[PDB]
RNA sequence: AUGGUUUGGCACCUCGAUGUCGGCUCGUCGCAUCCUGGGGCUGGAGCAGGUCCCAAGGGUUGGGCUGUUCGCCCAUUAAAGC
RNA sequence: GUGCAGUCGCGAAGACAACCAGGAGGUUGGCUUAGAAGCAGCCACCCUUGAAAGAGUGCGUAAUAGCUCACUGGUCAAGUGA
């Protein structure tokens, strides 16, 4: 990964997000590519899953108001954007978590607000 | 095995050792090369097997250039004979080589193969050489 | 293709002979002539580190501007003298150049691309010749060779070359040549 | 060097005595001493940790102050926690029972093996082919283990004899 | 877990569907049956099979589609894929029956569309050196 | 224990190390364990 | 590449003399080990091997044939070393 | 093994080792053979989910199974490779 490939990546999360309604910070240490190809299949529908290096969204969320998630970066990263609706993934997170149970939220973004694991949980409901 | 076909003398002094090449000095067909350092007579059979070596190394792809030719001839007396009574009939061909002198030039797509397969040629040769390649 | 000169600083030489230059090279210096259309030989002695680094980045085709003595002149790496064996630099003539001038020179020839499976590519020439102006003399030309089959003969008219460049080797020399891949019976032959 | 460049904790309730490149550490599980290299300085944090130093960095100061700095660490711990190895016997009619401070195997030979224990180790059997051995050093611990495993032959076709509870031996098939 | 590929025409048990699982312990003479009833109802293509075993040597199998080389060698008309792939070719294969084989594989694949499918497929001619068109 | 002029590291798991200024390769496989002599 | 024992090359000491092959008697030294001693690896299950490393303390048979060294053969032996 | 010097690669966008997780679908790629499934051998050496997964660096199996690796992300905290 070459310096240039670092830095453009960060443009391309960053032009990811802009387009993004919310995003959603969740842990998958010990989930098979199977498994979550069928969380892609889940998600890749309307929203859009990734993993990413915590300080490459670091200076990927300087930009808009994701700065204020730099505590959400302790650990595995996985982060699900919305380009399509609002809540679609909140449900299918919760589910695909609920099936697996090796995968935590860790939290979530919405609207220039960060929530914890519960709160998110109820804008899932929402 | 190369020797050359016919030859205007066949009884020779021997090549001289002195000094180091002048002209053959910069690999020219292939991409990689062997270059010596010590002077010897790299003979006939010490070509061929080198020679042997590289090709079974790397199989099939490839093409071998070989810019010494052994066409000097080289004389040996019959076993169990006190001196005198003449010079000896030629026995062994051997190609005078001298420091700077580029002897196998070996073409292959990949590098790592083609370092392996010359340094495996190198260890047939009775002279310290070094693999060279083509640029600068 | 227009670069820009690189510049050296260089002194006159109070001596010459090979006691003067073998302490030279050992003081790693490189002692160097300049000759030109200005019929003016001159005695140079090039710092060897950075003249190694002027040639390593761009080519052995370098366009120079010396400092002699607090004088600034255009120079051209005519040729160089490399040991053999320790691949040094002894010796380098300079040759000078006005901006706008033709000059001929020979420049390398680089094989870019991927060619078909069952193909050898063989490259018969290193360099080839080249007129054109000082400062516009390209580093390598680069010839590409994909999708190519069978036995199919790139020769030097067919390079493309940049604008302002002429060939003034003759189009017939045959730079690169494709061919069939021998094969095990093919190798086990040849030299025997 | 990074190991050497890590500052050794004491536990409160461990004492550490330094008289100059002498070191002896006290503790719940008894009494230690040792003594450090000369290139080496070993002082006291006044936090009641151990720290070490090495003036120059030649092959000699860096070598030995990841040594000096883990060696303090391996003492302190013996004089709070202690070492125990845990063996465990495979075979058939392979028997281990405790006389005194002494350890006997029964490994098939025509007679019966014996191993003293001697000064600041103990043997602790819990099942016929199941024990330990315990003590504070960590190289004496380890050398009775080491002798202990030398008792039988390495057995690559059956696995019988001596082994450690994580050791995994490599096995060959005997069939002709 | 295990993987085999078994004719549809035939259930035998062989050293290919013998020791191969035997050595895990399950049941053969069941598995034969079972797997016949459903591969002759198909009773075109070999069928690759994954038996899926559990702790009480119970089994489950799973059947899915044909193999992509079998499918394009028998949309080619040809018995042997070609041993020089790519500079002897053996046959020639048209758009469509690459596309329902990338369909028929659309239920097998990690694709998403079918035009994912299809390079898929041309990725698979191209292993035995079938040109696409 | 091969005892040979030459010693290389036969497979990767192999590591050439020096004990007591002769050369030695270690590895899990006994049979790759030589030493220079 | 080692060794200098084999067949040679050289002709430097000895032709106003350095007795030359086998056998006997008597030894002494080297280790490039035949047995005995200690190990590694084995396509080492056990018995028995194969190869390599360390080791020179002791031991290393009697006969048929030939002037024989050498060799083949008959009986043993832990071994019938160079 | 070490002393000196010079290039080049990577590195606080956390380099290297270690520790945690993942290392996939087509697929047992075609030919080849009893077999040959990434791991006798030959040909090509792709596409897809994607962070990253090679027509697979090794071990293991008759062939599968299995252990791995290449490679990716997480903790760590200044250097680490040729």
């Amino acid at each position: 990964m070459a310096k240039a490939d670092k830095a453009t990546a960060v443009a391309d999360i960053a032009e990811q997000f802009k387009a993004s309604t919310a995003t959603v910070v969740t842990e998958y240490r010990g989930l098979t590519v199977a498994n979550l190809a069928e969380l892609r299949r889940a998600l890749g529908d309307s929203a859009t899953y990734t993993v990413a290096k915590n300080t490459l969204v670091k200076r990927a969320a300087s930009e808009a108001g994701i700065e204020g998630l730099d505590e959400l970066f302790a650990g595995p990263t996985a982060i699900a954007f919305v380009k399509g609706e609002a809540v679609d993934a909140a449900k299918a997170i919760k589910k695909f978590a609920k099936d697996n149970k090796a995968l935590v939220i860790k939290g979530g973004y919405m609207d220039g607000k960060a929530l914890s694991v519960a709160d998110v949980e109820k804008i899932a409901d929402l | 095995m190369l020797i050359p076909r016919k030859v205007k003398h066949r009884k020779q002094h021997h090549p001289e050792q002195r000094g180091i090449a002048s002209g053959g000095t910069s690999v020219s067909f292939g991409d990689y090369g062997i270059q010596a350092l010590e002077h010897a007579y790299i003979t006939n059979r010490q070509i061929e097997s080198a020679r042997i070596a590289i090709n079974r190394h790397i199989k099939r792809g490839g093409k071998v250039w070989i810019n010494i030719f052994p066409d000097r001839p080289l004389t040996k007396k019959p076993a169990e004979t006190r001196m005198g009574s003449g010079k000896g009939s030629p026995e062994w061909w051997v190609a005078n080589v001298k420091p700077g002198r580029v002897l196998f030039e070996l073409s292959y797509p990949d590098e790592k193969t083609a370092r392996d397969a010359l340094t495996r040629a190198i260890h047939k040769l009775p002279i310290k050489a070094r693999i060279v390649t083509r640029e600068e | 293709t227009a670069n820009i000169p690189n510049k050296l600083t260089a002194n006159v030489r109070t001596r010459t002979g090979k006691g003067a230059s073998r302490q030279a090279r050992r003081d790693g210096k490189v002692p160097a002539v300049l000759y030109g259309h200005g019929t003016d030989p001159q005695h140079l002695e090039l710092n060897a580190r950075d003249f190694a680094a002027v040639l390593r980045s761009h080519g052995t085709n370098a366009i120079l501007t010396l400092d002699i003595e607090g004088t600034e002149q255009l120079a051209l790496t005519k040729a160089l003298d490399v040991h053999p064996i320790r691949r040094n630099i002894q010796h380098a003539d300079l040759l000078v150049v006005q901006r706008g001038e033709k000059v001929t020179v020979e420049v390398t020839v680089l094989v870019e691309g991927d060619a078909t499976p069952g193909t050898l590519v063989t490259q018969d020439a290193n360099t080839i010749e080249i007129e054109a102006e000082a400062l516009s003399i390209p580093e390598q030309l680069t010839v590409s060779v994909e999708g190519v089959e069978a036995g199919t003969q790139i020769t030097a008219g067919q390079i493309s070359l940049p604008e302002g460049v002429n060939l003034i080797s003759d189009p017939e020399l045959l730079v690169v040549n494709v061919v069939e891949a021998p094969s095990a019976e093919a190798l086990e032959e040849e030299g025997a | 060097s990074r190991i050497g460049k890590q500052p050794v904790p004491v536990p409160s309730g461990v004492d550490v005595t330094i008289n100059g490149q002498n070191l002896s550490v006290k503790g719940p599980k008894g009494t230690l001493t040792l003594d450090v290299a000369e290139p080496i300085s070993v002082s006291r944090a006044e936090d009641g940790a151990i720290v070490v130093t090495r003036p120059d960095d030649e092959r000699r100061s860096r070598s030995l102050h990841g040594l000096s700095r883990t060696l303090i660490a391996n003492l302190v711990t013996g004089v709070t926690e202690g070492y125990t190895q845990k063996m465990e016997i495979f075979g058939v009619g392979y028997r281990v029972q405790l006389k005194g401070q002494n350890l006997e195997f029964a490994l098939g030979y025509s007679h019966p093996v014996l191993i003293e224990a001697p000064e600041g180790i103990t043997f602790a059997v819990e099942s016929p082919t199941k024990f330990s051995v315990s003590g504070i050093d960590k190289q004496k611990v380890g050398q009775i283990s080491a002798v202990i495993r030398r008792l039988r032959r390495p057995d690559p076709y059956k696995g019988k004899g001596v082994r450690y509870e994580g050791e995994q031996i490599r096995r060959k098939v005997g069939k002709t | 877990l295990i993987k085999l590929q078994i004719q549809a025409g035939q259930a035998n048990p062989a050293p290919p569907v013998g020791p191969a699982l035997g050595q895990h312990g399950v049941n053969i003479m069941e598995f034969c049956k079972a797997y016949n009833a459903a591969t002759e109802s198909q009773r075109g293509n070999v069928i690759p099979v994954e038996i899926t075993v559990y702790e009480d040597r119970s089994f489950t199998f799973a059947l899915k589609t044909p193999p992509a080389a079998k499918l394009l060698l028998k949309a080619a008309g040809v018995q042997k894929g070609s041993g020089e792939p790519h500079k002897t070719k053996v046959a020639k294969v048209t758009w469509d029956q690459v596309r329902e084989i990338a369909e028929t594989k659309k239920a097998d694949l990690n694709a998403n569309d079918i035009d994912a499918a299809a390079k898929i497929i041309a990725g698979t001619a191209r292993s035995m050196g079938i040109t696409v068109e | 224990m091969k005892v040979n002029p030459s010693v290389k590291p036969i497979c990767d798991k192999c590591r050439v190390i020096r004990r007591h200024g002769r050369v030695m390769v270690i590895c899990s496989d006994p049979r790759h364990k030589q030493r220079q002599g």
